[PDB]
């Protein structure tokens, strides 16, 4: 939840 | 994993790490190439050096365990890669936290091609 950096 | 670590940053910094940080200059997001356009894109930097000294982790995937001592990040133990996975997602979440007075949207989506430099770790 909300993430891939 | 990446569900713990967009939460981190979440709490930390009240931006939703995709897509706040997950196309934000040359290493935030996908990719390494060039020189990081500022503080904000050093983090990442460090951050995918930090992973870098994590060669038989997965830490995308693995999963691990945090608490907030008042607003201190605390890692729980866990395996030795998700304790060390969990310490490089701190360090990016508190410097995301002290370079969010200089983010800047003109770096979000950023080109590719402007991406130029070598940078080792
Ligand atoms: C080899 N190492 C590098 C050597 C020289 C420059 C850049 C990198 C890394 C650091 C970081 C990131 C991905 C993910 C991983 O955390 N690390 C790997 C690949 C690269 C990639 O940018």
């Amino acid at each position: 939840f909300l993430s891939y950096k | 994993s990446l569900l713990e670590f967009g939460k981190m940053i979440l709490e930390e910094t009240g931006k939703l790490a995709i897509p706040s940080y997950s196309s934000y200059g040359c290493y935030c997001g996908w990719g390494g190439k060039g020189t990081p356009k500022d503080a904000t894109d050093r983090c990442c930097f460090v951050h995918d050096c930090c992973y870098g000294n994590l060669p038989d982790c997965n830490p995308k995937s693995d999963r691990y365990k945090y608490k907030r001592v008042n607003g201190a990040i605390v890692c729980e133990k866990g395996t030795s890669c998700e304790n060390r996975i969990c310490e490089c997602d701190k360090a990016a979440a508190i410097c995301f936290r002290q370079n969010l007075n200089t983010y800047s949207k003109k770096y979000m989506l950023y080109p590719d091609f402007l991406c130029k430099g070598e940078l080792k770790c």
